[PDB]
């Protein structure tokens, strides 16, 4: 129907741009971060589930101030059989973060982005998110 | 300004049913993956599955360097396209080229992060030993993210697989290899 490469190119573009917006917002405009998530989105944060945009808003306000350094991004178009009639992209991130009052740490994060067509540009939002520190048991 | 991080926890499965399903999948998958011929995974991957590998931006990881995909660093669309493995044939052929492994399955920390009637997304955190070749007996740490659809049998069929491989830290090695005498 459409060439696979089209989906791969779309996935890379959406992910690279989204990741830049996401961690810039996290570090420098935390109150806007929840606008990057779908209303029903969840986050599993070091084994802790947070459900819904309003609960995500609260959780992000409670987290200390952050400085993230992102070193690795990979992404893939998600097969239509898993997300019928819905354009989605898996994004995987590795980096480090310094939270205020805490030692610097390495982390891995993955999330699924979904495309929301609009009168102007298609907007990508997080439908589901997962975050874990490399050294979470310390 | 706050400074408390919430308490970190182990595996998140959500429900007992899902814990059973995913833990059985991982048992079965890694019995083949660690067997010495991975072609048995052809029946675990969708015809149209995708796979890719990433490692830390930087070695003892040279066998993973040629196929590592970091779109932050690598900008060219054609090369980006070529490093993504697509179709079960190309996925499993790639996996069978990687070093032979022994994973500590029962120590995996698993997070199920998305679920619908058509989709399960879970990420697996753990370690594996390389069993042969240039880095025999080395301990790697990894994070692997799977998206699976219901399998026509009763199991899972993988449509997306992202593997991240790194060296285990000195702390991870110490914990993984410890076996002290019991003390009161």
């Amino acid at each position: 129907s459409v060439d696979f490469k089209t989906y791969v190119d779309q996935a890379c573009r959406a992910a690279e741009e989204f990741v830049n917006v996401y961690y810039t917002t996290m570090d420098k405009r935390r109150r806007l971060l929840s606008r990057l998530y779908m209303g029903t989105a969840t986050l599993v944060w070091n084994g802790n589930a947070v459900s819904g945009q309003e609960s995500l808003s609260e959780f992000f306000e409670m987290l200390p101030s952050s400085e993230f350094q992102i070193s690795v991004v990979d992404c893939q178009p998600v097969h239509d059989e898993a997300t019928p009639s819905q354009t989605t992209v898996l994004v995987v991130i590795c980096g480090s973060v310094k939270f205020e009052g805490n030692k610097q740490r390495d982390f891995n994060q993955n999330f699924i982005l979904t495309a929301q067509a609009s009168p102007s540009n298609t907007v990508w939002k997080i439908a589901s998110d997962c975050f874990r520190f490399q050294d979470w048991a310390s | 300004a706050p400074t408390t991080l919430p308490p970190c926890k182990g595996s998140y499965f959500g429900t007992e049913n899902l814990k059973s399903l995913v833990l059985h999948f991982l048992q079965q998958y890694y019995a083949i993956y660690d067997s010495g011929d991975r072609q048995g995974l052809l029946d675990a991957y969708h015809d149209g599955a995708c796979c890719s590998l990433s490692i830390p931006f930087i070695s003892s990881l040279a066998e993973y360097f040629k196929d590592s995909r970091n779109v932050k660093k690598l900008k060219d669309p054609t090369l980006r396209f070529r490093l993504l493995k697509h179709t079960r044939l190309n996925v499993v052929a790639f996996l069978n080229e990687l070093p032979k492994t022994q994973h500590d399955v029962n120590s995996f920390v698993v997070d199920i992060s998305a679920q619908t009637s058509t989709l399960l997304c879970f990420s697996v955190n753990g370690v594996f030993k390389e069993v042969d070749g240039k880095s025999r007996d080395s301990l790697r740490a990894f994070t692997r993210t799977f998206i699976a659809v219901p399998a026509s049998n009763s199991g899972l069929c993988i449509v997306n697989d992202e593997l991240f491989v790194r060296n285990a830290s000195s702390e991870e090695i110490q914990r993984a290899f410890a076996m002290p005498a019991p003390t009161p």
